[PDB]
């Protein structure tokens, strides 16, 4: 997880933070979407167009 | 004029002296690097 992560206690000077903020670790102990609906206005006893695959220009009903 | 060569260590090798009680108590942990998420965050927005 994000936890675990927390600021170093150093003052280095290799690298220096600017602001209050300071340099952060990232570091974690050693040990260790979408719905595809079907399409509205199509009920149960529509008439429809095929216009794919094996039959085209063809009306059909749900 | 020659006089027999010394060593800079005493030992042969290293893993013997880190491996130790004496060094491993004074270590700090092992850490390790987390990878971070790409991705709501905020519990409540929807107050807004």
């Amino acid at each position: 997880e994000l936890l675990f992560i927390s600021p170093i206690a150093k003052k280095d000077i290799k690298r220096p933070s600017w602001r209050g903020i300071p340099r952060i670790s990232f570091t974690r102990p050693a040990v260790a979407a979408k719905a595809v609906e079907t399409r509205a206005n199509l009920k149960v006893g529509t008439v429809v167009i095929i216009v794919g695959g094996e039959h085209q220009g063809k009306r059909a009903v749900v | 004029r020659f006089s027999l060569p010394r060593s800079i260590m005493t030992n042969a090798d290293i893993e013997a002296v880190i491996t130790s009680d004496a060094v491993q108590s004074v270590l700090n942990e092992k850490k390790e690097v987390v990878p971070l998420p790409k991705c709501l965050s905020v519990g409540a927005c929807e107050d807004w």
